[PDB]
């Protein structure tokens, strides 16, 4: 997408020491969005094991 | 006084070249400027006999095709010995510098604009030396 624009400067440039050539220059700024793809994946979680310890005073 | 140099050579070949005088004029009726829509008026003529030679060095500004950010631009120049009087531009006037048509490095023919003229007022013999630069391609100079 388009964002903004800079100042437009008009210039005169000598050529072969005989003539002045008309020119101009500007900078136009755009927005963009870039997408890239990973090189792999991790393994899934198929099985989960959890250990539990319940501290109590009776034993 | 000089005698031998006051006559045409008989060993080195010489050629004639074509030239054209140049003025300028204002065309816009209402613009308040001296420039207006500038125009140039031409009147052709020829040089009696001339010798053409190229630049002697290889300096970067004397090369024919030059690399610029736009593209391979074009440049040419010469040194000319002649027995005809050619004039440069004069300020506060409507006269421009004389031009003359010579072959170029690309095989075509283009106009060269007089930039430096050498004269020897105290000697008397009418022999001159000129230095010329090719008009920018696609325009008629300035």
């Amino acid at each position: 997408a388009y964002s903004s624009t800079s100042n437009i400067a008009r210039m005169r440039v000598p050529l072969n020491q005989q003539m002045f050539e008309n020119r101009a220059r500007t900078i136009v700024t755009f927005n963009a969005t870039f997408v890239e793809k990973d090189l792999g994946t991790f393994e899934d979680i198929e099985h989960i094991i959890i250990g539990i310890d319940v501290d109590n005073p009776s034993g | 006084a000089y005698s031998l140099l006051s006559s045409r050579n008989r060993l080195i070949p010489r050629v004639e070249v074509q030239c054209r005088k140049r003025e300028w004029v204002k065309t816009d009726p209402d613009s308040p400027f001296l420039n207006g829509g500038r125009e140039v008026l031409y009147t052709p003529f020829t040089a009696v006999e001339c010798t053409v030679q190229p630049m002697r060095g290889k300096a970067i500004r004397d090369q024919n095709n030059q690399l610029m950010i736009g593209g391979e631009e074009d440049y040419d120049s010469y040194t000319v010995y002649s027995e005809t009087l050619l004039f440069r531009a004069r300020e506060g006037t409507e006269h421009l510098s004389d031009q003359m048509l010579l072959p170029d490095s690309g095989g075509g023919q283009t106009w060269f604009t007089v930039m430096k003229a050498d004269m020897y007022p105290s000697s008397g013999v009418p022999r001159y030396r000129y230095y010329l630069i090719a008009v920018p391609v696609g325009t008629e100079g300035g």
